């Protein structure tokens, strides 16, 4: 499974083959690499937490006097950060790495720290990039081209065709894309 | 001796001790009204502090005070009562949902937490190890058939189905003043019945409290079928409604 | 009358004797003063039951912690309970950091340790907690935050809150004026005036022994530190100089 | 936690009595007879708004959930009756105390654990589907617990040449008979290509459904 | 604390008090007769009218069967009747099952008393407030019958009565009765003390109800009477 | 827990007359792919202590969140600055956790370094810890301290220390070529020394190289920089 | 009158009856004072004799290197308290290979106190201890029944407390920065004023802890010289 | 460490039970996995409560599952234990543990009262 | 700290289960009859607010496919006692593969009640449930009281006024009555002591035919044979 994330300005992409792409929350996304039914129950429970996590990150009172996906919590009022889901993830993993291994790709929006993508391997080998990250099968034959193109702050359709080229290429050796934003996520697939 | 002490059934019946909770209830004095419409469910609550030792103080954030919480997503909840046993029962409801959530892999009825919440109230009642929660819930939700339910239950643990209810002090006459307002019901867009929920319900408030409670002492909550997100509506919006019933 | 010797059991008028025993002993204990400022917060304890015991060490006594290094703790109930709910908020940051990496929100930690609090409130056999814990944190984005957890386990946020003795009439002085502009540097010395004033006990010699302070401002990069003796002395000096007058 | 030794204390369980007998037994070198493995062609495929399950015998194959949820086992005849019996419970006693109609997801959430938490062990694949609020839903259940929702499913010994049928004749919005025709199409020929017994259809309508066990 | 009970507390002077106050129950009752007989075990009953409406028809809430050989009856609460019965069958079944014979009646009834003892001393819940009339057949010592009651003690008994008016049965047993009885006139006898201790001339046939375990052709058999074989009893005993 | 995936390569500390300076490469090979060359492989729990690794990543990181909470809980309790613990604390700590471990069998695949300065005579910047956001002092070697915890728990005290590769033949050019209180720059030149012969002479090695000093002005993070 | 029944409930004035007769239990304990200086801390104290022919009651228990306590209460809960603060020294000792810091194990001591203070079924502990210590500075610490600890520059303990606290508030300038010879005849004189009965070798338990000097029970013969001493 | 204390109890051979080829190692298999197959779980469940809401939760409901489990009949006769399934939330599941059955011998009542609660 | 609060009184009498008598004496009627054709239960729910949803508050509920329950007691005890039930119903289903049989409910339901009766630091339950089904042992109607003893009723009424109630039954009973006769005398006994007007939505009426599912009547059906 070639799972694949370039974060471009304001803004994160995520794609993989084929469902391997979950929406644990509607600013974060993962998608999996490895067994299928550990990568299911893994997935479900984190989404069961980070849910629990937006439903208690309401706060008290009254502040602030293709598919197209506008968030409902605006101003990221009581998202929950992804690094803390990415974390709570590494956690699960590492207390049952005898048995339980996966290889989860995090990415995501957070008012905190802005666009984010977190790698999740097999144990809990967590790690932040602030550029790409890419795992799962023959993704050494794209890896040199995702060291390649990657400028600095190049942009959206840039990374749509960048993203749709390493992908076809993964494959050769139906494509689903989500983009997430501050304001909203979209989800195509490219045939 | 000791027959009104735990919660034992004494002469003639009449559990005390769930009485007393009752009335415990009732002294905290903060009215909340919840009114069912079609394809929505206007919950109102006044933003006050429960009676109690303390006092209010000018060097307080109001906005803070509150009585309406969120149980998961869609439905929410208001619970009047004791400060530390609300937000304790709001966690358990949050329990509730959160085992319905996990076990069954979909989102919990408003219907089946209140009877979760029922029985773990009727446990509490039954077993004089603990002390009863004096709070009184009003969970309202939309149910999988998209239509709106209200629901109240009290430290008795009656879990019932309502239209139009209210829960704190002098609850006995109100419930005719909601039924004529439904009067003015009996006799339309999405939004056209959210608004006249909404004012209903502003007017139920006004009746009963009988005075202007002015726009920073409101909070309102909606669910709705356009929306069906439990989300509190802006002070400027509420002065508005206020303005044009008056 | 019997239903006020059990913290479970309901008196017949709705109303919990044990909790306003509670409130009296906390009324009856040590004051706790803390507001907030534009530069920071600033939160203040001062001992006066202690001006009989001419034993305690210079300014060893100290009833303001804090956790993480960015949150401050205070109390004015017992020291044992509050000790313990302390530990509890250490703990509870541990967990936080444990298993999700992020430092703890401050909402988070005074509704845990509200319903912790609560807890003990609706049993039979534990002694309840008889400590009333003010929690604070300042931000420079999010500007500044004091919570009050009471005895019963009601969290109220507050922009200033005093407990214990003379309560009153120090929430009567804090309110002459709008402490929200004046800083932190400064409000020091109408700390002092109103400790001097409000309390009898505390005359112009134990202004400085049995007192404690700490903010978070700008100052300290917005973290943990205590008042240097240095910048309190001239503001016990301009205290006495203007109160003598 | 000394409450949860009391309710193992009380309530019962799997007993595991005779474990080191059979460890000698086995050492011993003596062949035990073999257990019944139903293991036999069977598929579903989601149609227009209705589940259309198949399977073979004259084992009835066809096991029932809710008066919207059919299902289909493919291993040992032991686990899948238990599991399949446990299912079906558990669903009528939640529709019993919440008082709604029986969801697909529900059941898929209670099987995937179920399965999850015997890694193996239990020899169960289940292509349960069926009709609920959100329309028909299929499922591919395997037995190390990973659902999955296909649009049509074929397990079983001679899964290939189903599977292969399917994927060649399968169009969306497809009437029932047709689906009825398919269903054949794929478990007859299976029966006839594999190395039986009588075909079994049963179209899942949201209320009165039916059941034909002499189909073919 | 305060609010304790102390069941497990013994009085100023020698005893129980609960213990006694169950008793009290025993003694407030319908009364049940049990006899020993020369060809089998004859345990009556009186049935209390709780209405006419009941359902007379297999509703017998005084005797009940604890085994395939063994049967009893109660005088006292029918709640926890039910519950100690229950525990008498596992208790029962468990011995067949483990040492593949027909239960003694001793070991049950010494069981059953170990129950009851263990809520007199051990905890603080309060005592089972019920006295069986365990009776049966065994090849150790033929036909016993056997006396429980809340405090654990036990004995066995050729005839005796529990319930009210236990001292009017118990003196009307001691006159008419002996050892080389046949069936039906332990039957007659069990109708004449019941219609003595109900103070009734004529017995009614629905206020009783009756029962016997006989042996024959080497096979213990129960047979529960109902109305009709009630009503020739109570006709043949009324012309004798 | 189960055995190593995501390793790394070594790590070079040694002593001189302001402090430690300690250098990892920042390398995290899976396997045979080399996917990271940015991993953060030298730890601050907090001044003068510095935990470095060898070995897979998730044992050092679940150490360094527990260094670091016995870190948050010495500063929850801090009256005076002589109550931080010094680097034999927690390098005690790391063995005792290293040796229950083992005794578990559920081993923690790494090579453990704690460096560090056990006395706080020379500097006074803990009075005043900030977590979030003048000229070197002169430290004897006895205030100095480094120390190691191997797998089995295996633990010791000396003057350099290396772990992994390093361990076999950097040790023997660092015995030849260290001396007592060497000065920043003959320091310096001894891990370019050090680290050229590790990045030629192994596969899993690699050139961009992360410094780190522990001096009386606390932890001082050096730019990364590419070897000669 | 009603609420002291149990150690759970409070009087309408707010306030414990159970914690208040464990003080009282200390009040009734003998007399003992400390001292401390600028690097030395004498702990003294009278040692209970209730008869001629008993030896006096060993009061004063080292716990650790540059740490002793003195009992002044119940003796069982005293012999449980040091067993605690033994076991935890030497876990510190033992896992970690450092000495354990005082306000740790103040801290710790007095947490214990207020778990068994806490629940029912349990009574607070009827004595009060000296933890006094040379952690890099003298201190002396006290755990009061209710959870708290406390710390002086000297303090005395039940009997005639009130004489000891008269001269040590009296004296209290001369202490600090003062010679061990001068810091011993002050404490023993503060312990012959708590007397008011004379100081012996068997009663008095001087003993002394500081830098270059872990805490060791002074012999009989030096004694005997210092008492020797403040008698004339 | 394991394997219980010998404390010279003297007691080693009863005429009630034999000692277990494994006497308290617990050898990892089949039977140990499904002993300990309801403690895992409600583990991982205090774990998920405790962590999201904090641990106040986690002591109310040990508290509560306690409190209505100590209140059950004595040892011998079976206990509903409702008022634990309720605060469980097991009422409205079936599962292995309630259905199926084991049959038990040779301990007398007093015994089991003995080793139950320790008197 | 275990100790029972049902602890027996001087002169017996158990008094504190006599308490939740009083309840049981304080609560709406709830009848049922057993026809010769099917069993029939019935029960007043009462209008207190008049904004009460009628379909939300069930009192007639059903545990198995031929077994009804109503009760006269407090909701909560219901409830609780209902669920164990069916739980119970699924576990003998699981079990043995067929319907539960009324008896072994009843007995099942009368031990948990005993239970709760005796066991310590819990009060007893403050309803008297009425137990009805059909199986191939015909028809059965229980009815499990507080105190835990059950009885084999034919005709039996519970709540306030329950001896009158109970007496008017029996004056216009029979053991051979049609299903519709049956209705209607329980609709008439209901009439009889209700203190007010009887109409729609202030009865429900549950009935368990001989060969169909135990079904609740519709408001319409309820409105028909009140006719």
């Amino acid at each position: 499974t070639t799972i694949i994330g370039i974060i471009y300005d304001n803004g994160v992409m995520l794609a993989c083959d084929s469902r391997k792409i979950n929406r644990i929350n509607e600013n974060l996304y993962v998608c999996r690499s490895g067994a299928s039914a550990h990568s299911q129950k893994i997935i479900e429970i984190i989404k069961h937490y980070c849910v629990s996590m937006k439903n208690e990150n309401r706060k008290k009172g009254r502040f602030h006097e293709k598919n197209k996906y506008f968030y409902e919590d605006k101003f990221n009022d009581y998202n929950p950060l992804v690094e803390n889901v990415a974390h709570i993830t590494k956690k699960i993993i590492y207390t049952n790495n005898n048995f339980l291994s996966c290889a989860l790709i995090f990415g995501g929006y957070d008012k905190i720290k802005k666009q984010q993508l977190y790698a999740v391997n097999l144990n809990g080998s967590i790690i932040e990039k602030h550029d790409f990250a890419v795992s799962g099968s023959g993704s050494i034959y794209i890896q040199s081209y995702l060291q390649d193109k990657y400028k600095k702050f190049m942009t959206k359709k840039e990374c749509f065709n960048l993203i749709l080229n390493c992908v076809k290429y993964a494959m050769h050796n139906l494509i689903r894309i989500v983009n997430i934003t501050k304001s909203f996520v979209e989800e195509f697939t490219v045939v | 001796m000791y027959d009104r002490h735990l919660t034992i059934f004494s002469p003639d019946g009449n559990l005390y001790q769930i009485e007393y909770a009752i009335k415990a209830v009732k002294n905290t004095n903060i009215t909340s009204v919840g009114v069912k419409g079609e394809n929505c469910a206007v919950i109102i609550s006044q933003k006050k502090m429960a009676t109690q030792y303390i006092s209010q103080d000018k060097l307080l954030d109001y906005n803070n005070i509150t009585n309406i919480y969120n149980i998961t997503d869609e439905i929410g909840c208001s619970m009047v009562g004791m400060p530390g046993d609300c937000l304790s029962m709001v966690y358990k409801a949050r329990s509730e949902a959160s085992e319905f959530l996990y076990s069954n892999g979909y989102n919990v009825n408003a219907e089946t937490l209140c009877r979760n919440i029922c029985d773990k109230i009727q446990v509490y009642t039954q077993h004089a190890y603990m002390r009863l929660h004096a709070c009184s819930g009003m969970i309202i939700g939309i149910d999988e058939n998209n239509k709106p339910e209200l629901f109240k239950f009290d430290p008795s643990g009656f879990c019932a189905g309502y239209r139009a209810c209210v829960i704190g002090n002098k609850e006995q006459e109100s419930i005719s003043v909601l039924e004529r307002l439904l009067e003015k019901r009996k006799k339309e867009t999405i939004d056209e019945d959210i608004r006249n929920t909404t004012i209903l319900a502003i007017e139920a408030l006004q009746t009963i409290l009988a005075f202007d409670l002015k726009a920073s002492e409101i909070e309102v909550a909606i669910v709705s079928t356009k929306n069906r997100n439990f989300t509190q509506i802006s002070e400027k919006e509420i002065d508005n409604y206020l303005t044009y019933i008056a | 009358a019997g239903y006020d010797l059990s913290v479970s059991t309901f008196s017949p008028d709705g109303r919990l004797y044990q909790v306003e025993y509670i409130y009296k002993s906390i009324n009856n204990n040590n004051t706790a003063l803390c507001l907030e400022c534009k530069d920071g917060i600033i939160c203040c304890c001062i001992n006066s039951n202690m001006d009989k015991n001419k034993m305690i060490k210079k300014n060893s006594y100290n009833r303001i912690y804090h956790v993480n290094n960015n949150i401050i703790i205070t109390y004015s109930g017992f020291d044992g309970d509050a000790r313990n709910i302390i530990d509890r908020a250490r703990s509870e940051a541990n967990t936080y950091y444990y298993n999700f990496h992020t430092n703890i929100p401050l909402h988070i930690l005074v509704n845990r340790i509200s319903l912790y609090i609560h807890a003990y409130t609706l049993y039979w056999h534990m002694r309840p907690f008889a400590a009333s814990i003010i929690i604070s944190s300042f931000n420079e984005k999010d500007k500044g935050d004091i919570y009050c957890i009471e005895p019963n386990g009601a969290c109220y946020k507050y922009s200033g809150i005093v407990i214990g003795k003379n309560k009153e009439m120090f929430k009567t002085e804090i309110e002459k004026k709008d402490y929200k502009d004046i800083n932190v540097r400064d409000a020091i010395e109408d700390i002092y005036k109103f400790i001097l004033t409000s309390d009898d006990h505390m005359n112009k010699n134990n202004l400085q022994n049995l007192v404690n302070f700490s903010w978070i401002c700008k100052e300290s990069s917005y973290e943990f530190q205590n008042i240097h003796e240095e910048i309190l002395t001239p503001a016990l000096n301009k205290a006495v100089e203007y109160i003598e007058k | 936690l000394e409450y949860i030794n009391i309710l193992k204390e009380e309530n019962g369980g799997y007993n595991f009595d005779n474990l080191k007998r059979n460890e000698i037994l086995k050492e011993k070198g003596v062949k035990f007879p073999q257990f019944r493995k139903t293991g036999t062609t069977i598929c579903g495929l989601v149609c227009q708004n209705a589940v259309i399950l198949g399977a073979d015998t004259n084992c009835s194959k066809l096991h029932y959930i809710s008066k919207n949820i059919w299902c289909a086992g493919a291993g040992v005849a032991g686990d899948l009756e238990h599991t399949t019996l446990w299912l079906q419970h558990n669903v009528e006693l939640h529709r019993l105390n919440t008082n709604t109609q029986p969801r697909v997801s529900m059941c898929v959430s209670r099987l995937t654990q179920e399965l999850f938490k015997y890694q193996g062990y239990k020899v169960c694949a289940i292509v349960l589907g069926g009709v609920d609020v959100n329309g028909p839903q299929l499922y591919g259940i395997h037995p190390h617990g990973s659902s999955c929702l296909l649009p049509f499913t074929a397990l079983g010994s001679g899964s290939l040449n189903a599977m292969a049928v399917l994927e060649a004749k399968y169009r969306d919005n497809m009437t029932i008979e047709e689906g009825k025709n398919l269903v054949c199409e794929a478990i007859c020929a299976g029966i006839f290509n594999d190395l039986g017994g009588n075909v079994d259809i049963c179209v899942i309508t949201k209320d009165s459904y039916q059941h034909i066990r002499p189909y073919k | 604390r305060r609010y304790d009970s102390r069941t497990t507390t013994f009085s100023p002077e020698g005893r129980l008090y609960q213990v006694e106050y169950a008793l009290e129950a025993i003694n407030n009752a319908s009364i049940t007769i049990g006899l020993i007989t020369k060809d089998g075990v004859i345990l009556g009953a009186d049935k209390v009218f709780i209405s006419k409406l009941i359902d007379k028809a297999n509703n017998y809430e005084k005797i009940y069967k604890i085994d395939k050989h063994i049967f009893c009856g109660v005088a006292g609460l029918n709640a926890d009747a039910n519950i100690l019965i229950n525990q008498s069958r596992l208790y029962a079944q468990r011995y067949l099952y483990n040492y593949n014979e027909v239960q003694p009646v001793s070991q049950l009834v010494v069981q059953i008393c170990d129950i009851k003892q263990s809520y007199t001393q051990y905890g603080g819940l309060r005592p089972y407030g019920v006295s069986f009339l365990i009776g049966g057949y065994d090849t150790k010592d033929g036909y016993q019958l056997y006396h429980t009651d809340p405090s654990g003690n036990y004995s066995g008994w050729f005839a005796t009565a529990i319930g009210t008016n236990n001292l009017t049965a118990s003196s009307v047993l001691k006159q008419e009765w002996k050892n080389d009885m046949t069936l039906e006139e332990g039957l007659l006898l069990a109708l004449k003390t019941l219609a003595k201790s109900t103070d009734t001339e004529i017995p009614k046939s629905e206020k009783i109800e009756l029962a016997y375990l006989t042996n024959k052709d080497g096979e213990v058999y129960q047979k529960y009477l109902t109305e009709k074989e009630i009503e020739e009893l109570i006709k043949l005993y009324t012309q004798k | 827990t189960l055995g190593p995936v995501v390793t790394g390569t070594s790590v070079i500390a040694i002593k001189y007359k302001h402090g430690i300076m300690i250098a990892a490469d920042r390398k995290a090979s899976y396997g045979s792919y080399a996917k990271f060359q940015n991993v953060e492989r030298i730890f601050k729990i907090n001044n003068k202590t510095v935990m470095g690794f060898s070995g897979e990543l998730a044992d050092a990181q679940y150490l360094h969140e527990l260094l670091t909470r016995k870190n948050i809980n010495n500063l929850s309790e801090k009256k005076r600055k002589e109550d931080m613990y010094t680097p034999q604390h927690y390098h005690s700590y790391v063995s005792r956790v290293f040796y229950v471990r083992k005794n578990r069998i559920d081993p923690l695949f790494n090579n453990i370094i704690i460096a560090g300065i056990n006395s706080q005579k020379y500097d006074n910047n803990d009075d005043n810890v900030l977590l979030y956001t003048e000229e070197y002092k002169e430290i004897h070697k006895d205030d100095l301290y480094i120390g190691f915890v191997d797998m089995h728990g295996t633990n010791f005290c000396d003057d350099y220390i290396t772990t992994g590769y390093a361990r076999y033949f950097a040790l023997t050019l660092l015995r030849d070529h260290y001396k007592d209180n060497m000065t920043e720059e003959e320091a310096r030149i001894l891990i370019n020394e050090c680290l050229r012969i590790l990045y030629f002479r192994d596969a899993t090695s690699s050139n961009f190289i992360q410094i780190v000093k522990v001096t009386s002005k606390g932890v001082e993070y050096e730019e990364p920089y590419i070897l000669p | 009158n009603l609420y002291d029944t149990d150690n759970i409930i409070y009087s309408p004035e707010g306030r414990l009856y159970q914690v208040e007769y464990a003080s009282e239990a200390i009040k009734q304990g003998t007399c003992a004072v400390a001292i401390k200086s600028k690097d030395y801390v004498v702990v003294s104290g009278l040692k209970k004799c209730i008869s001629k022919l008993s030896f006096p009651q060993e009061k004063i228990f080292k716990i650790d290197d540059y740490i002793g306590i003195s009992m002044s209460g119940i003796t069982s809960d005293a012999k449980v308290l040091t067993k605690f603060m033994q076991n935890e020294c030497l876990s510190h000792k033992f896992l970690y290979n450092e000495n354990i810091n005082i306000e740790s194990l103040v801290r710790s001591v007095a947490d214990k106190y207020q778990k068994n203070t806490q629940k029912s079924s349990k009574r607070a502990f009827g004595v009060g201890l000296m933890i006094a210590a040379y952690h890099n500075e003298p201190c002396i610490f006290e755990t009061r029944p209710n959870g708290s600890y406390f710390e002086y520059d000297a303090l005395s303990f039940g009997a005639r407390s009130h004489a000891s606290k008269t001269y040590l508030e009296k004296n209290l300038h001369l202490f600090e920065e003062c010679s061990l010879e001068e810091l011993i005849l002050h404490c023993l004189k503060a312990l012959k004023c708590s007397l008011s009965s004379e100081l012996t070798i068997s009663n008095t338990a001087l003993a002394v802890v500081g830098k270059n000097h872990p805490w060791q029970e002074i012999s009989s013969l030096q004694l005997e010289e210092y008492l020797s001493k403040v008698k004339m | 460490n394991y394997l219980e204390k010998l404390n010279f109890d003297f007691k080693v051979k009863d005429v009630v039970s034999i000692r277990d080829i494994n006497l308290e190692g617990k050898e990892k298999n089949i039977e140990t996995f499904h002993d300990t197959i309801l403690l895992n779980e409600e583990k991982n469940f205090l774990k998920r409560t405790g962590l999201i809401y904090g641990s106040q939760e986690v002591y109310k409901n040990i508290l509560d599952r306690e409190i209505v489990s100590l209140s059950r009949r004595l040892p011998g006769i079976k206990s509903s234990l409702l008022s634990l399934d309720i605060v469980r939330n097991t009422i409205d599941r079936i599962d292995s543990y309630e259905y199926m059955e084991k049959i038990d011998p040779l301990e007398p009542l007093s015994e089991i009262i003995e080793k139950k609660m320790n008197i | 700290y275990s100790f029972s609060l049902t602890t027996f009184s001087p002169t017996g009498k158990l008094v504190q289960i006599e308490y939740a008598l009083n309840r049981v004496s304080s609560s709406s009627p709830a009848l049922g009859i057993r026809a010769k054709n099917g069993v029939i239960i019935a029960t007043e729910k009462k209008s207190p607010n008049e904004l009460i949803e009628e379909n939300s508050i069930f009192k007639i509920q059903q545990i198995s496919e031929h077994i009804g329950i109503v009760y006269a007691g407090m909701p909560g005890d219901f409830r609780v006692l209902l669920k164990r039930a069916r739980k119970e119903a699924i576990r003998y289903s699981l079990q043995y593969g067929s319907e539960i049989l009324v008896k072994e409910l009843v007995k099942i339901i009368a031990s948990i009640v005993q239970e709760f009766t005796q066991t310590g630091g819990v009060r007893p339950f403050g309803l008297s449930l009425l137990i009805c089904g059909v199986d191939v042992y015909g028809y059965h109607l229980y009815q499990i009281d507080p105190s835990g003893c059950y009885f084999n009723w034919m005709a039996t009424c519970v709540g306030k006024d329950y001896q009158n109630n109970m007496s008017f039954l029996e004056k216009r009973y029979n053991k051979d009555i049609e299903i519709e006769d049956a209705i209607h005398t329980a609709i008439l006994t209901l009439k009889e002591s209700y203190e007010g007007v009887l109409n729609e939505k202030n009865i429900e009426i549950g009935v368990a035919y001989d060969n169909k599912p135990f079904k609740i009547l519709t408001q319409n059906e309820i409105k028909d044979y009140l006719i």
